[PDB]
């Protein structure tokens, strides 16, 4: 009466199985990179050039008022 | 490097559950005897194992 049933795969077959490596490719260039580095360096070079005139300008005022008091 | 061990031990407990369920033994099932294999495989497995896969 009853028919076989075992364990079978379904009538069609089951989906496709990836197994290609899949390594992708993020993307920036050295060119770009080294570009980027170059000019945070520049950019942190002005904001410290700025800053240390202006503590050598402090400093400046500080001796001034230490040789006012000095007498 | 020592994390790809556990990363890859999951896969390799999920495998131990293939086994026992064909065997009812996770490593050391003796499932393949000269004359074929033991037992039929159940009814949900070969659906399980293309899940995994």
């Amino acid at each position: 009466a009853s028919k076989v049933k075992q364990d079978m795969p379904p009538p069609g077959g089951y989906g496709p199985i990836d197994y290609k490596r899949n390594l992708p490719r993020r993307g920036l260039s050295g060119y770009s990179m080294f570009a980027v580095g170059i000019g945070t360096l520049l950019f942190g070079y002005w904001s410290m050039m700025k800053w240390n005139r202006e503590r050598r300008r402090l400093q400046i005022e500080d001796f001034e008022a230490r040789i006012a008091l000095m007498p | 490097a020592m994390t790809p061990f556990f990363w890859m031990f999951e896969e390799r407990e999920k495998m131990f559950e293939f086994y026992e369920r064909v065997s009812g033994a996770r490593m050391h099932a003796a499932y393949i005897r000269p004359g074929g294999v033991h037992q039929d495989l159940p009814l949900g497995l070969l659906d399980d194992i293309y899940e995994f896969s």
